[PDB]
């Protein structure tokens, strides 16, 4: 029926993908040898969105992994629920990317191409009818901007009418590591606003806020905030692999996010989430669900979406939970604070249902908006590459190897339109 | 699989190769026969049953130090052709080093290079150390380089220089070899790293506590600066540096490629006992002045970038909130024209200690490598030091009979002038 | 390996309480 | 329901309001884990007003626990009940407030007070509406004054309709600890005379000589301080949590008892307080109750309403009792001593019943009561602030933190204008 | 973590500082190596495995004070590089101690003072510990009086400094070693606490019955004092008023920051066997006028600010009774502008007995911090004996032939004649 063909670049994307498919085992009932236990047909009628069965009752992931690097595939191979993956799905890299976008994108990321893009295609025309690709990966580095991207334009030109989710990390604003950080950021977006269906924009040091003081975690480890990541990815396909009173498949939120082609970058955060202690005081209920989603602080992205207007967002609830108070707390927020939103619009963010909570669980909700206050994180990315272009930053390792200062200026034209687009609606 | 392959030219390579290789076996565990009690598969090879010889050389124009390697303990680790010896010395000549009595040499030498380097593929590139004050170590190395650039054009060719100290040079025609390294160093090397001895010198005696160490004890701290910086290759870490990873983030323009570190903690065994190293402790202890490794103070020099790489236990969330309180901090400052100007890695296993060693088992350690516009009082005090003794032809008779022609010199002066015209620019 | 660990947040996101 | 929004200004109100929640959780009849015990609807049918249902089966406060300083929030953690509050209701600091209204108030208390709102609205919106809210804090101390009453402040530019009532310690004469009085004491005055609703006024050298003079109990901590303050401040609570005859909200006290907007400072009484050796030897009965109750040595203050005249008072009455000796023995009290009372009110007290009583008690009484006597006491403050002006001492961390002197000038006199106004009426 | 960092100067603030940490080892539970068998973090630095350094730092210009406490019996216990010392003693010199020799140890201290400050957020203030009447106290202590100003800017400075007492001196040029120091820390110390030697010596005399005392028998009992005075950070109670609280309540103006202390009960156990202590006994026995602890008698003065330290088993009921008949009696009394005069701070921990030592084991004790007017004569006394000694030019050429001039001895004295003048214009 329904069919997802998980793509992961970079060795970002690679770990904060891996633990997706650990929350996707664990949601199905899998384990780590690919066999099914829990005994309940409902967690298991819809297994294909994600896997195929192997002939030896494997379901086995229909992801790809890619990488110019093998210290990191050697990692996910090793680790926990590291074996149910296809050997074959591994696509090695000898040179590697030394954090440089041009070489990711041009001299060996090409090089890589073709024997990722015929294991994407084994994949894609072996199921009936495919829902969509998603995509994982970051922007800091080399082989995740430069090859992840490359992969992302060559499925949308073999598949157009197909929807493209990714699931971009920004690099931190106010901590930069990846020091060549400007770079491997706006190179990267302005060949992707032409090619992506959806964008989910999350940022690192937003995820170190929320271990901060929310989740209360004294040292926050890479592996905490790949699954405060990864439980946000599987409320956006709950009604894929689980039926619900109302669904919501990937394209209805693409209809009811965008209403314009050219703006498709949302923002993605996930409730609940409370420390040790407060899990055992709070109360979880659709009220004390929702206005903790409408908070900054809450927000995987280090933007502050209350700098501007919510133009559209959505919410899909989980858990046996009612329909009424799903609207009714959805509305008294559009009423009470009636100046964040855009006036144009009917009821700007929409509804959703499934009735599959997350594992452990009996309530929660995940979120996806387009907000034009995201404007302030694209400005502070701006300034830090304009200030590049004035002396002429680190030039020869993007002009030797294959193109311009023209595509330079191209990705300032191509981001600052962008910029004034989104600055003319509030 | 990966492979790195060291170069040991000059006197200082030789026993900067019997310290930094001596610390490499005591770290992945091979005896000094080269046996054991994958990730060793970057520095030793896979020789027969069981035995693992280094993938470095070792140039030298005088035995009197390496057949005293080759006699000593090690001489059932190293291959026996591969330490390539000569006959007589240059003795600070860089006349003789790159031209007469360097030439029968280097012949033999490449000759190891491909036969060392066509093991497998994968190759991040070469890792030469020379004393740039030394005869035959700014000698051999100038034409070593010449014939690894038209030999492998792409490789990374990473150079450590141990260069000579203001008024510490043991040597009276230390600006004569000296600018002629340079002129031979700017256009054949990727990434060069700063070591002035008088500095080791000094984080020896205020942060070891030792006072009176010899130059093995020098050759210690420089061993766990490698140590650190190659083992993110080797062992796992949440963020892998690689060779290819330096070249990449730490050079502007292709001629600012002198770079100058610095270690922490460089703490006895009696200091360890009572400080706790946290993350924040140990990078503001780096960035201090007084700890840094080649006496080139930063103060009024301007930070081009720079990157940090930890080894041990250390969480990533301490990194980001160390690397945060040294973005703050008013006293360093950077160049207007990098905001984004710090890198960070780590590495997850610890520095392990070396027995007799003045450094204690330290449970978490950082290797710094800084690229700034203080570079330009290292060259400007040479400047004038040399200026002053070519002025009424010292010791000019030896070089001009031994082989080169008077206006080598001028043209050295013009491209070390040129520098520093290319360092204030950068800095303005 | 080492690079991923959700050991403390995985009883976080479950109400449990030991 | 209604709920009432409990907050907890400076160490003081930690420790006075910690123990208010122990005779609420000890009449209401929950474990310190939370559990219901007692088996009776009489409690929690009427629970909501003070907690909240945590889907935990357990109630949580609704109070915000708050400090400058994380040392006391320690010791009302690891105390009795102590398992009661959720740590996301402490708000602390990491500084202190060294007892200054300058920096308690506006430069070091200020960075405090936007979380502090951000938790207050997180317990106030999360139900359908509230009732009001009660504010237990210090004059005498800087850090419950100071960014305290700026909780004060921004509440009522939040919620204009609503209403606040506060019971907040005042500085005394005799044992003057925590030197710096005045300040913290007629500059709260001055700002609460027209931001505030509903004070009463509570003593600790009064409660000092209460628990000589009728409980004779020869060494007394702070926490028999607090439960003399906590008996009391439940009983004028009463009707909320338990039904009645006759019944009465701190709504109904606050339109009876003020006839202007600028008089709103009252006192408080409790009775019985009866010894443990006169335990046995003593009758209850209501004619005991009121006539012990108009007692200068049962006053919760240290200013005698003997002096004054009351301008208008009330009387929660709880338990079991005859309704016409509470409504004959309030006019019994009007007739005999009718030099006490004003003239231009007939019928000048008021009175209500709650029919349950406090546990191990078969009735009680709470006296909230306006005077004319709280004169001496405000004047008391006055003659000690324009002594020291008179020497222009104390004032160089005051006029130093940023701010001025026309506002200590602007204090004095508005002041001033209370007591002329006070002044006229007897 | 909310912490304090000590600073101590001089061989006096060294001694002081030995009884002072050795009191806080013994009540924190520590040993001398610094393991104990989360409340000792005011004082303690956790480093490592249940081992403790203090976060204090000892300084002097000669080491003959210092080398005995690194081969001491708090050997380990003390880091050696917060035990600084100098080579050449400054010899009763501000000009040596502030202007010649004091430089080239200074930015050693800071080098210290910043590393231990900066691990830990949330730092209260520096509980800095002098002598004036000493070349080295006096004239390092002042030099780092200025740098902690602009460096630290808004941070408490608390200190207490060994004023030459009256009589007892033992020296001939403590009147310029003094007027010098406190002519530069009024403008650079936030509160300010005598402490005269005569006066622990009558304490010693007849409280504690030994007729025949040394300094550390001061020393003891000065570091019962600093006990009291920084018990609320370390322990719980009632009252908590931290050390931020006293300058808060007790200084009126910014000049005005000079104060006196008290202790008791000063008794040891043959009359602990028999007297008993109450609360107000204890509190009428600290304000007996020969109690003082710095030889300056109240009742030719007048007070204006007063704080109470009671630790142990104390009622607060006590403290208020107490606190009522010390306002009625006029023996004592108060400035006309200051009606309220007291802050009153109570903590739970018993104090300290120490065996060996000559004070008792009592379960409840008074410390005390009071500002008085009468500190107006104990300036006018150094007033006549540095008139005395500058009037006919002594002493001079040890002071203006090292590296400051003739006019800061005019500066100063006319410094102590407008802080003379403002002292009885603020008792009018
Ligand atoms: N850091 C460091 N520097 C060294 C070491 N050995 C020698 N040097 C430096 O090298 C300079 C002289 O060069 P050498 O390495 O001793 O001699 P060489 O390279 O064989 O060249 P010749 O002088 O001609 O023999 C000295 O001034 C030292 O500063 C060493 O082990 N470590
Ligand atoms: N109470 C007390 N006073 C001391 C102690 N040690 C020294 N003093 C006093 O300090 C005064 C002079 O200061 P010193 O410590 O001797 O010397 P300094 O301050 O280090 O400066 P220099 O004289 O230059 O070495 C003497 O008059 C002593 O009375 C001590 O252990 N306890
Ligand atoms: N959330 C998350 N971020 C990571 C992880 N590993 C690396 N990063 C981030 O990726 C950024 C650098 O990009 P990198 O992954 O090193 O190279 P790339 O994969 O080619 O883009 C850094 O800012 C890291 O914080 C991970 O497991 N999770
Ligand atoms: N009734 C009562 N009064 C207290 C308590 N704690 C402190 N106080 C009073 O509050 C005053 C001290 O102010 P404090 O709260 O310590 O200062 P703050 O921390 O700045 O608010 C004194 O007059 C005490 O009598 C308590 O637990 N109960
Ligand atoms: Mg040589
Ligand atoms: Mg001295």
């Amino acid at each position: 029926m329904r069919e997802i063909v998980h793509v992961q670049g970079g060795q970002c994307g690679n770990q904060i993908g891996a633990k997706f498919w650990e929350v996707i085992s664990d949601e199905h009932g899998i384990d780590p040898t690919g066999t099914y236990c829990g005994d309940s047909d409902l967690q298991l009628e819809r297994i294909n969105v994600f896997y195929n069965e192997a002939t030896g009752g494997r379901f086995v992931p229909r992801a790809i992994l890619m990488d110019l690097e093998p210290g990191t595939m050697d990692s996910v191979r090793a680790g926990p629920f590291g074996q149910l993956f296809r050997p074959d799905n591994f696509v090695f890299g000898q040179t590697g990317a030394g954090n440089n976008w041009a070489k990711g994108h041009y001299t060996e990321g090409a090089e890589l191409i073709d024997s990722v893009l015929d294991v994407v295609r084994k994949e894609a025309e072996g199921c009936d009818c495919l829902q969509g690709f998603q995509i994982t990966h970051s922007l800091g580095g080399g082989t995740g901007s430069g090859m992840g991207t490359l992969l992302i334009s060559k499925v949308r030109e073999e598949y157009p009418d197909r929807i493209m989710e990714t699931f971009s990390v920004f690099p931190s604003p106010k901590v930069s590591d990846t020091v060549v950080e400007p770079y491997n950021a706006t190179l990267s977006v302005h060949q992707l606003v032409e090619n992506a269906d959806e964008v989910q924009v999350i940022d690192n040091e937003a995820l170190y806020d929320i271990c901060f003081r929310t989740l209360k975690l004294t040292t926050p480890t890479y592996g905490d905030l790949n699954h405060l990541v990864s439980a946000a990815m599987s409320g956006v396909t709950c009604c894929l692999r689980f039926p619900g009173q109302l669904n919501s498949d990937l394209r209805k939120l693409a209809v009811n996010l965008i209403p314009f082609p050219r703006l498709h970058f949302f923002l993605i955060g996930f409730a609940p989430l409370t420390s040790r202690g407060s899990q055992q005081y709070r109360a979880l209920s659709v009220p004390e669900l929702t206005q903790q989603m409408f908070d900054a602080k809450n927000m995987m992205c280090a933007s502050d979406p209350r700098h501007g207007r919510y133009l559209t967002a959505s919410a899909m609830f989980r858990g046996r939970m009612s329909t009424k108070e799903v609207d009714e707390q959805m509305l008294n927020v559009q009423n009470k604070n009636s100046s964040y939103f855009v006036e144009w619009i009917p009821n700007n963010m929409k509804s959703s249902v499934c009735d599959i909570p997350p594992k452990g669980l009996k309530m929660s909700v995940t979120f996806v908006g387009n907000s034009t206050a995201i404007q302030e994180m694209f400005k502070r990315v701006s300034d830090q590459f304009t200030a590049m272009f004035r002396r002429k930053a680190f030039l020869h390792w993007y002009t030797g190897e294959g193109m311009d200062e023209m595509e330079f200026t191209e990705a300032e034209s191509n981001m600052n339109d962008l910029v004034s687009e989104y600055q003319q609606y509030q | 699989m990966r492979e790195v392959i060291s170069i040991h030219v000059g006197q200082a390579g030789i026993q900067i190769g019997n310290a930094c290789w001596e610390l490499f076996c005591l770290e992945h565990g091979i005896q000094p026969d080269g046996q054991m009690p994958d990730a060793f598969n970057t520095f030793f090879s896979e020789t027969g049953a069981g035995k693992h010889v280094p993938r470095c050389v070792f140039l030298d124009l005088e035995p009197t130090v390496v057949d005293e390697v080759r006699t000593g303990t090690y001489r059932h680790l190293f291959h026996p052709e591969q330490l390539i010896s000569g006959k007589e010395d240059a003795a600070n000549n860089f006349a003789r080093g790159h031209y007469t009595i360097g030439k029968e040499i280097v012949d033999l030498s490449l000759d190891r290079i491909r036969k060392l380097a066509d093991n497998c593929t994968g190759l991040q590139g070469f890792l030469m150390f020379n004393a740039v004050g030394g005869g035959t170590g700014s000698g051999l190395g100038c034409l070593l380089l010449e014939r690894l650039s038209v030999d492998y054009g792409k490789k990374s060719k990473l150079n450590f220089c141990s260069w000579p100290s203001p008024q510490v040079s043991t040597a009276v025609v230390e600006p004569y070899n000296s600018v002629l390294s340079t002129h031979s160093l700017l256009e054949h090397t990727d990434v060069a790293v700063m070591l002035d001895n008088e500095a080791i010198y000094d984080i020896c005696r205020r942060n070891l506590d030792i006072e009176r160490p010899t130059y093995t004890n020098l050759n210690r701290l420089i061993a766990q600066v490698i140590s650190s910086l190659t083992a993110s290759l080797r062992f796992d870490g949440a963020l892998n540096v690689d060779v290819t990873e330096f070249q990449t983030n730490l050079v502007p323009y292709p001629r600012i490629h002198f770079m100058l570190s610095s270690y922490a903690p460089i703490i006895s065994a009696e200091k360890a006992y009572h400080e706790q190293l946290s993350v924040a402790e140990i990078t503001n202890s780096a960035f201090e002045p007084a700890s840094m490794m080649a006496k080139c103070d930063p103060r009024h020099g301007k930070y081009m970038a720079c990157c940090l790489m930890y080894r041990g236990d250390v969480v990533p969330k301490d990194v980001n909130a160390a690397v945060a309180t040294i973005k703050t901090k008013r006293t360093i400052q950077f160049v207007d024209w990098c905001p984004t100007g710090f890198k960070c890695g780590i590495n997850y296993q610890p520095p392990t200690v070396v027995p007799g060693g003045d450094l204690a088992k330290v449970m978490r350690a950082v290797c710094m490598i800084s690229n700034s516009t203080a570079i330009a009082e290292v060259f400007s005090r040479m400047d004038h030091k040399f200026d002053l003794m070519y002025a009424k032809r010292a010791f000019v008779h030896w070089y001009v009979g031994e082989g080169m022609e008077e206006g080598e010199f001028s043209e050295a002066r013009e491209d070390l002038a040129a520098l520093e015209k290319d360092y204030e620019e950068v800095g303005i | 390996n080492r690079r991923n660990w959700s050991e403390n947040i995985e009883s976080l996101l479950r109400q449990a309480t030991p």
